[PDB]
């Protein structure tokens, strides 16, 4: 490789795009830059975000599994849309009422599970009654101290 | 019958 | 004594035992999983022993036989916990593998890398009876990371498929996010009671420990696939079938659940913990449960029929009951790693189809598959006196009769139902009906290995309910006095569930085209929560890891 | 419309080429040339070894030294009788029988 | 769109391409066989009213319109071929699929366990490197002034060539190894 | 009538719904084929390289090193410190760090005040 | 398992296929008998039988290639391409 | 410790007396026997450290990094000696003598009793290190690293060389084993503070720091193999070592100094993991990696408990071991295709199944998979942060997971996958290179079965 098929500056004027949409190997027409607000993408083209797994699969490629050929100019976050990565397919249901349906069946089962701790159901009986003053030898109780005494009766 | 040839690298080294 | 500790160190020794026959190789092998299979049954048999002399007499030890290390007051020993829960669980764990290796040698036998499957299956064993005997967090830490490896090193089996590897790597995520709780519950442990040993724990028995379990719920969310950090378990079907038998369907994903049971004495003293429990488990076996309505790959409706399961277990200790949980744990393994034996036979009989939508048919063309899965349906769902009657119809007549969430009773009696909605749509779409698959039939079982296998698992789906329940002793008290409406919920809940499910299945012989609601369009895009947090979660990540961490700081400012 | 005579043309040529190319990959008889290279001995080796090293060393090395292997002491009941005693535990109280 | 020969679809690949993914996700969702073929021919109906539409504007909107039906009545997670991309078991023995050069780096001592397969693969590797400079020559003086315009390749035209660009098309690994 | 699909960022609007993939004009023909024209010889260019028996080694793709010397070298020579970048490396660059600075030195302080009052449970707190 | 495909089985089931088409006469039917010009058929009959394939052998057969198998004996040298045959 | 100065100055008329096809083999042979000599260290005591004599000592600290200094020198020669190979014999000797100079260096620095001593060594290990990058880095481009060195010695080591200079007019002396007794608090002023990052900023960023960090992916792609193993695996620790000497009299104003350093390398780990997870250059993950792994033990040394130094010196050990295989990964890849882009060569695991074994075993040890000895370092670093503040486990585990992430990625992108096809001169696995990865993993190995040696001097 050498110099003047390396990205550069930002180009101006419309014979360095030229230049570079001959370096960068596409239609001056498509090559479309990052805005110069000096933050360093230089004259790399901004292709449209596009996820590699939308691509079609039963074309010929020169790298099948990246969905890629040799010469293209890839994509600025080219490892970033991997198909073991960040998707940005169709999908069947639109994002907007994914996020609405997430969050609203999320946070209704988060109250409905707020309201039955709010109001718990139970058995029709008394507390279960153990004998030797609640146990007191058996939880930890100490030796030398005596508790009250908590007596049990018949019913 | 018919037995085909399995390509893989070198298991020697 | 002698022969208790002898025989237990012989089993996971007998287990080590092959993996250093495949490194120590010369040769090309005289069927290295007939060895490895071997090996696994005499370990069962091995193991059978101290299983019987702890029903004799409740005899529970400590193996601490190797002095490891020594941080100025933590005296890290290798030390084996045998109690009631590994005494309960090797003999079930090893007979179940000895199961799907005998499925195995039949189902990989194309491959050509059978060894290092088998190689890599045993890894898994030996690191998940690491898991189950560990008597200090660090050991079980041991065990924990090594099953998480080998469940990376067996989704991604065919790693040379981009989705393989990107459901192995989604696996050791939501794994890795539980290893932050467990982290934490190691570091409270460390630091508030001066030890990561269980006895030393329990015995000091902490009375603030709502963080050490929040810790550990958030651990067992990112290994049993609680609601949150669930997706991997439905992705990680992508693997062989062997695989999701026996790891991700009856022995991996119940240490989660595993690990809160092994925690019981400081959950039965914290209600926050048992109500989150509870909580997280209901939300579950719910939401698992209604993604498993709409699927079609049979797989993932296994998948997610064994993270209903779960979910269940997690809400049978959210109500303090542990020990049914674990004996739903054992029992679950039977007819779970045999439903997905069966799906795996149909599937390599009808030459890698997965899609229950080109199935049908298979009534009379795979009578003992069709008998096999039905009965492991049937377990599933709780038919009377087959042996998943024997531990989660106990767990509602311990959920109905208790001091309750009401609400998470009440998704948990929807799971009951939708848990028959999806077993009669496994056994409409692929044992009823008329054949919908190509027209090449290769269809065939009559192998001695696919069908032992099968069949030993089945004399479990049958019999070891009512065996292990009477041969287990009580660590509670049975539930057993409640209303005659309250004592027959599950099973008419059970029978609903048929019967709404048999007329759903005869509306689609009828010839209507409907468009498709959405519920049903929530229902098969999996409540909407692997298509946003998968793309979304990576995205936020990924550009702040490039746009203002390596671009703008830390190559340009700093 | 289908595909041009060229096409077809190179369909027809890069068929028989992959075809001989597929019949190529077969293999001979001799093929492969490969150079000149106890009943129950499985419970021997595998276990009954093993079983005599784990014995000795939890015999001699790990119950030798303390608290190693600690075991739940056993469960006692009334009526039972004590070995390392010889005394014989006492029952518990007649039941106020219920039935 | 993107394909390898054409540079779009033709409205007619459209119309046909439509009506498959249509079909295919109409299969999906009409899973027994008797109530698809029902519907499949309610459906080939309807694609064969507006067969004989003259006016390509109209057919334009027509087609888009279909297109917003198919899109309102697809299946979320439509049939899959297990070896199509989206299977279950596509590109799943990818691993298996080693290329064929590294043959040349095998050892002598397993290089002479399959005598006749090396033997042959000599003469393989020396009808590849004799067809090479007359395939070159053959496609320096066909394709026009800027490169070639479509992807497609010329075959072989004279006796006893063979069609360039042919060894990775030929020598590729089995499907099934 | 019918639900518009809506696009998003991880959302991309399909090919089938967008109304550009139905022209019919001449200029997008041109460009069609001058992208199908560039494609091809690119794709000529590798494969007379990828099928060569004489070249055993890596043909080198000018763009993949192009894409590494931008993500690695072209980051500092082409920066100009502006608004918008001195406000968006003053965000995520002493943000997060105040941030976890102030929360930690909060809880630190807390647990200080709480240690020399004898309120946190240090009982059993030997290691450290 | 996966049993062996043939020519003479690949030709044998995609002309038992055709034969089982109601369009399709099965006495004028041969091996080299063109869709829309000999035995008449639409391009939706085309469709159509390519997706019959799709249903006979299990697979795919992408809209590029779907486009132009225009007979019999291009949908048999097609699977034998995808399938490796006579080996 | 002149029993082991002495044979690695032999290893100089070793190299230059060497037949021409015998300069590896040589050296290569008497530097193992000199790493089995290394052993002799391990006699350490529970109260008293190995005190040799007026010059030199050595604790618990000093003594597992001389081991892995002397073990790393035969690693370096088998790892630098394929690339050499067209190399000029002279220029190789040359080469050859440079590593073994700074091991010298090296292998004083870490046993220097007095601390100016330390300082002349510790400065004099960058100058071998130099002359090998600059001289066979196979391309130099430092057009940003000159300002950055300036900025290295402004910021770092003269205010070093100040401060000790100022702690030999107070104390009177310099010698550690006197400083341990003749300690005085240093207290709250600005003098001190300005003292306190006199003594501590060299060593941040030797570490590196997190925003400290920027000549670190640089000088670790910029260099030939050995370069970045010895930057990897011994050059890093030479500032936690000193940090962990210097901050005997950094008491108690570090208990307060720490607070800023801490957040950088508690962000900062969070920070370059997720760094690693967009690098397209496979050596400046690996670099990511190290400053990743390093933030922990600056965060160990300065939160001061006994867990959090032995979790940070195991850290250290394991770390150098763990990158420097890492690095041996990334070149033995090098070496094959000519170019570090890491989505160049894919699919590997279907062409070298041995070596995707040692890819797979060295990210289990990256991602720290117990019971490694990377397992243990990590694991006692995170508790003994939650020992310092309950909510940093949230910062550990959040990088408990991303370190997770890049690790499998960078198995998953090189050995997984499709293999590329038009790279055609992907060998098999050279002997060579294989026991290079086996002398690196099974060490590593064997340390997890005994740890207890690199735990630090308050094991
Ligand atoms: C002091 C004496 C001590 C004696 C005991 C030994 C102690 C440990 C020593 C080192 C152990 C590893 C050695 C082998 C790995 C490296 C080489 C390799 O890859 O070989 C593959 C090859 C077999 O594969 P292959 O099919 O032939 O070819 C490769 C394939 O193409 C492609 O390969 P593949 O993908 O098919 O298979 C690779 C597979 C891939 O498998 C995995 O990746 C799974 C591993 C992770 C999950 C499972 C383990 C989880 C942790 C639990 C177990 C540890 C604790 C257990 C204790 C009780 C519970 C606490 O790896 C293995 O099977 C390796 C088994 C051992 C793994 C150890 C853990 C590695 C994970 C990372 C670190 C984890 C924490 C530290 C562990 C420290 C243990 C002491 O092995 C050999 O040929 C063996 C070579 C000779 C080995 C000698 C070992 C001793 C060396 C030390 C010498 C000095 C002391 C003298 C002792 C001599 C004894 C004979
Ligand atoms: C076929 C193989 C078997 C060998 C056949 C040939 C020999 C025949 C059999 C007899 C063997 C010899 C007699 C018995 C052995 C010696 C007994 C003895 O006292 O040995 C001294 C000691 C016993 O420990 P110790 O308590 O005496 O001393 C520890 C050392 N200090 C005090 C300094 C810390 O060592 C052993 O027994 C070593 C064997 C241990 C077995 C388990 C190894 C597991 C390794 C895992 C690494 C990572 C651990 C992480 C987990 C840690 C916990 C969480
Ligand atoms: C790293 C960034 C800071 C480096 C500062 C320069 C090296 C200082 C080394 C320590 C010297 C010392 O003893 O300081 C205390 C001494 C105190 O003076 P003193 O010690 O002579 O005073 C007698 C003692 N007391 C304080 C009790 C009265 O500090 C100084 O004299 C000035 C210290 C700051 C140096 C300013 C110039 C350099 C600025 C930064 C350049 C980078
Ligand atoms: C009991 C308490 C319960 C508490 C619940 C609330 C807390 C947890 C909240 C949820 C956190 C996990 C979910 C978000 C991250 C999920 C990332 C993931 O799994 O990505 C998978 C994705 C591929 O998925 P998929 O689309 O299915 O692929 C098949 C076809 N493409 O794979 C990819 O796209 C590859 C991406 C690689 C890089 C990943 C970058 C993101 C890393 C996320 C780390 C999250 C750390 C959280 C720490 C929390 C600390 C408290
Ligand atoms: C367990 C006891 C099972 C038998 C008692 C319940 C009987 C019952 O209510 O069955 C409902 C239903 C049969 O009724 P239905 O399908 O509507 O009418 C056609 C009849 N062949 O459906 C069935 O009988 C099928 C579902 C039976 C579930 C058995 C497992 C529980
Ligand atoms: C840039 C590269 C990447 C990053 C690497 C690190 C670079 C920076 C290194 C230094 C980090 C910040 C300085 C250390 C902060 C420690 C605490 C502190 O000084 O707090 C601010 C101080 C509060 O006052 P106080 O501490 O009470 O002062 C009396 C001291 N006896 O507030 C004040 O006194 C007011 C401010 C006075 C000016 C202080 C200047 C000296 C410190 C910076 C050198």
């Amino acid at each position: 490789i050498t110099k003047d098929m390396l990205p550069g500056p930002y180009p101006k004027t419309p014979e360095e795009r030229a230049a570079a949409a001959k370096k960068y190997n596409m239609r001056v027409e498509d090559y479309e830059p990052y805005p110069d607000d000096g933050m360093g993408y230089g004259d790399y083209p901004k292709l449209p975000d596009r996820s590699q797994q939308e691509r079609d699969p039963w074309y010929d490629w020169d790298h099948p599994d990246l969905r890629l050929n040799w010469g293209e100019p890839m994509h600025w976050d080219l490892d970033m849309y991997i198909r073991n990565r960040v998707d940005t397919s169709p999908t069947p249901v639109n994002w907007n009422l994914m996020c609405k349906h997430l969050f609203g069946f999320v946070a209704f089962m988060l109250f409905m599970f707020w309201v039955g701790e709010t109001y718990p159901t139970y058995q029709p009986v008394g507390p279960k009654q153990y004998p030797y003053n609640n146990l007191y030898l058996e939880r930890g109780g100490d030796p030398n101290k005596e508790p009250e005494p908590v007596v049990h009766y018949e019913i | 019958g018919k037995r085909l040839f399995i390509i893989k690298p070198s298991g020697f080294y | 004594m002698n022969l208790f500790s002898s025989l237990t160190l012989v089993t996971l020794i007998l287990l080590t035992m092959p993996i250093a026959a495949i490194n120590f190789n010369t040769h090309k092998f005289t069927n290295y999983p007939l060895y490895v299979k071997t090996t696994i049954s005499c370990a069962f048999i091995t193991s059978m022993i101290p299983t019987m002399m702890f029903i004799h007499t409740g005899q529970e030890m400590i193996i601490s036989n190797w002095h490891w290390l020594t941080i100025q007051t933590l005296k890290l020993s290798l030390s084996f916990k045998m109690d009631f829960f590994s005494m309960m669980f090797v003999p079930v764990a090893l007979f179940v593998t000895w199961s799907i290796m005998e499925f195995s040698m039949w189902y990989m036998h194309s491959d050509p890398n059978i060894n290092q499957f088998f190689k890599y299956l045993l890894l898994f064993l030996i690191t998940m009876l690491i898991l189950v005997t560990a008597n200090n967090l660090f050991q079980l830490f041991i065990g924990w990371e090594g099953v998480g490896i080998m469940s990376f090193l067996l989704i991604g089996w065919w790693y040379g498929r981009t989705d393989a590897n990107t459901a192995a790597l989604q696996a050791i995520l939501y794994n890795r996010i539980g290893d932050i709780g467990f982290i934490l519950a190691m570091a409270w442990f460390l630091i508030n009671l001066n030890t990561w040993d269980l006895q030393q724990i329990f015995m000091l028995n902490p009375n603030d420990s709502n963080l050490p379990l929040m810790g550990l719920i958030l651990a067992a969310t990112g290994k049993s696939a609680q609601f949150g950090l669930h997706p991997w378990l439905p992705s990680a079907m992508e693997g062989p079938t062997p695989v999701s038998a026996l790891l991700h369907s009856s022995t991996m994903v119940v240490a989660g659940i595993f690990l809160l049971i092994r925690f019981y004495p400081l959950t039965e003293n914290n209600k926050f913990g048992q109500s989150i429990m509870l909580c997280l488990g209901a939300m579950t076996t719910l939401f698992t449960a209604m993604c498993a309505l709409t699927q079609n790959d049979i797989k993932k409706i296994i998948a997610f029929s064994t993270s209903s399961q779960l979910g269940l277990m997690m809400v049978t200790i959210g109500i303090n009951q542990p020990h049914l949980a674990f004996l739903h744990i054992c029992t679950h393994a039977f007819f779970k790693a045999m439903l997905f034996m069966c799906s795996g036979s149909i599937i390599h009989s009808l030459n890698d189809e997965q899609d229950i939508r080109k199935m049908g048919g298979l009534f009379k063309a795979m009578p003992f598959t069709t008998t096999a899965l039905i009965i492991g349906s049937l377990a599933l769902t709780g038919m009377p006196f087959l042996t998943g009657f024997y531990s989660k119809d106990l767990i509602i007549e311990s959920a109905n009769t208790s001091y309750t969430n009401a609400w998470a009773l009440l998704m948990t009696l929807v799971a009951t139902s939708f848990t028959a909605i999806y077993s009669t749509r496994i056994i409409f779409f692929a044992l009823l009906g008329q054949p919908r698959f190509p027209t090449l039939i290769n269809i065939n079982e009559n192998n001695p290995f696919l069908i032992n296998s099968i069949k030993r698992l089945l004399i479990g789906s049958l019999f070891a309910g009512f065996i292990i329940s009477n041969n287990i002793p009580p660590m509670t008290i049975p539930q057993m006095t409640m209303p005659h409406y309250l004592k027959m919920t599950a099973l008419t809940v059970t029978i609903l569930g048929f019967i709404l499910a048999l007329e759903i299945s005869n509306t689609t012989h009828y010839l209507k085209f409907n468009y498709p609601s959405n519920t049903f369009k929530f229902s098969n895009l999996l409540g909407y929560y692997p298509t946003i947090m998968h793309r979304l979660t990576p995205y936020m990540n990924l550009t702040m890891s490039q746009k203002s961490a390596s671009s703008l700081l830390d190559l340009i400012w700093l | 419309s289908g595909y041009t005579p060229d096409e077809k043309l190179r369909l027809q040529q890069l068929r028989e080429l992959r075809r001989r190319w597929l019949k190529d990959q077969e293999l001979s008889p001799r093929e492969p040339v490969l150079p000149p290279r106890r009943h129950s001995i499985f419970a021997f080796t595998h276990v009954l070894i093993p079983v005599w090293i784990i014995h000795y060393y939890l015999k001699y090395h790990v119950t030798t030294k303390p608290y190693t292997i600690v075991e739940k002491k056993p469960r006692i009941f009334p009526g039972d009788t004590i070995l390392e005693t010889g005394e014989v535990i006492p029952p518990m109280k007649e039941f106020p029988d219920q039935h | 769109a993107f394909l390898p020969s054409a540079a779009y679809l033709t409205h007619q690949q459209k119309v046909l391409q439509l009506y498959k993914r249509a079909l295919r996700h109409l299969e999906s969702r009409c899973v027994h066989r008797d109530k698809y073929r029902y519907f499949a021919c309610l459906l080939r109906a309807r694609f064969d009213e507006h067969k004989n539409e003259k006016d390509m504007v109209k057919a334009t909107q027509l087609l888009r319109e279909a297109e917003k039906e198919f899109w309102h009545g697809q299946h979320p997670q439509p049939y899959i071929f297990p070896e199509s991309p989206g299977g279950t078991s596509y590109e799943r023995y990818e691993c298996y699929k080693v290329p064929e050069w590294c043959l040349d780096d095998w050892h002598p001592s397993e290089k002479a366990m399959y005598p006749d397969y090396f033997a042959k693969r000599e003469q393989w590797k020396k009808l590849r490197r004799e067809s090479w400079e007359r395939e070159v020559k053959q496609l320096q003086e066909e394709t026009p002034v800027g490169g070639p315009r479509t992807e497609a390749l010329p075959p072989a035209r004279k006796q006893g060539d063979l069609p360039p660009l042919w060894w990775h098309i030929v020598t590729r690994p089995r499907e099934r190894p | 009538s019918f639900p518009k699909y809506e696009p998003s960022r991880l959302a991309s609007l399909p090919t089938t719904l967008d109304p550009a993939e139905y022209d019919i004009s001449s200029e997008t023909r041109k460009a069609q084929a001058e992208r199908l024209a560039i494609r091809s010889r690119l794709k000529r260019e590798y494969q007379l390289q990828y099928n060569d028996p004489s070249r055993r080694g890596v043909v080198e793709d000018p763009a993949l090193i192009r894409w590494t010397c931008a993500r690695s070298a072209n980051v500092y020579p082409n920066f100009r410190p502006n608004t918008k970048t001195s406000l968006l490396g003053a965000l995520f660059g002493i943000g997060p760090l105040i941030f976890w600075y102030y929360v930690f030195k909060t809880d630190r302080d807390r647990k200080e005040k709480l240690i020399q009052e004898g309120k946190l449970d240090r009982t059993f707190n030997i290691s450290y | 398992d996966a049993p062996p495909l043939t020519l003479e089985g690949i030709k044998d089931r995609v002309l038992y296929v055709l034969k089982l088409y109601d369009k399709i006469d099965p006495e004028k039917l041969s091996v080299n008998s063109h869709f829309m010009k000999d035995l008449g058929l639409d391009s939706l009959d085309q469709v159509e039988i390519i997706m019959a394939m799709e249903d006979e052998f299990g697979f795919e057969i992408p809209d590029i290639d779907a486009e132009k198998l225009m007979c019999p004996q291009e949908i048999v040298d097609y699977i034998a391409d995808k399938k490796d045959v006579y080996e | 410790m002149l029993k082991y100065i002495i044979p690695t100055m032999m290893l100089m008329p070793l190299t230059w007396l060497s037949k021409n096809s015998m300069i590896w083999i040589n050296t290569t042979l008497h530097s193992l026997l000199i790493s089995l000599t290394s052993l002799l260290l391990l006699n350490q005591f529970g109260d008293n450290s190995l005190n040799f004599s007026l010059t030199f000592f050595s604790d618990s600290l000093s003594t597992p990094l001389l081991i892995l200094t002397m073990w790393l020198l035969p690693l370096m020669l088998m790892a630098s000696q394929h690339h050499l190979s067209k190399e000029n014999l002279a220029r190789k000797k040359l080469f050859i003598s440079m590593l073994i100079l700074l091991q010298l260096f090296l292998i004083m620095t870490f046993t220097a009793t007095e601390l100016i001593f330390f300082y002349i060594m510790f400065e004099a290990t960058l100058v071998p290190t130099l002359i090998i990058i600059t001289r066979w880095g196979n391309q130099t481009e430092r057009l940003n690293a000159g300002l950055y060195f300036l900025f290295y010695t402004l910021a770092g080591s003269l205010p070093l060389l100040v401060a000790l200079i100022y702690i030999q007019n107070t104390m009177g002396s310099l010698n550690f084993l006197i400083l341990q007794y003749w300690v005085q608090p240093m207290p709250n002023s600005w003098s001190n503070t300005f003292m306190w990052l006199a003594c501590m900023m060299a060593f941040m960023v030797k570490m590196p720091l997190y925003g400290l960090h920027l000549w670190l992916p640089k000088a670790h792609v910029e260099a030939p193999i050995a370069g970045s193993m010895v930057l990897a695996a011994i050059l890093l620790k030479l500032g936690g070592y000193g940090m962990m000497r210097i901050t005997l009299l950094l008491n108690p104003i570090t208990d307060f100094m720490a607070y800023p350093f801490i957040m950088l390398s508690l962000w900062g780990m969070i920070m370059t993991s997720s760094i690693c997870l967009r690098q397209t250059d496979l050596k400046s993950l690996i670099a990511y990696s190290s400053v990743s792994h390093m933030a922990l033990v600056i965060v160990a040394i300065l939160i001061q408990t006994p867990w959090s130094y032995m979790g940070a010196t195991a850290l250290m050990i394991a770390h150098g071991l763990t990158s420097s295989m890492l690095f041996c990964l990334a070149n033995s890849n090098y070496e094959r295709v000519h170019s570090r882009t890491m989505i160049l060569a894919r699919g590997l695991q279907t062409l070298l199944p041995l070596m995707a074994a040692w890819w797979l075993l060295a990210s289990l040890t990256n991602l720290a998979l117990p019971p490694s000895i990377n397992l243990i370092g990590e694991l006692f670093v995170v508790m003994s942060t939650f020992s310092w503040s309950n909510i940093t486990i949230i910062l550990m585990g959040l990088n408990m997971v991303i370190t997770a992430l890049y690790s499998l990625y960078m198995l998953i992108t090189t050995q997984r996958g499709k293999h590329t096809h038009h790279i055609n001169n992907i060998l098999p696995s050279f002997t060579r290179e294989n026991a290079l990865m086996s002398l690196h993993m099974l060490p590593l190995l064997l340390l997890s079965l005994n740890p207890k040696i690199i735990l630090g001097p308050l094991y």
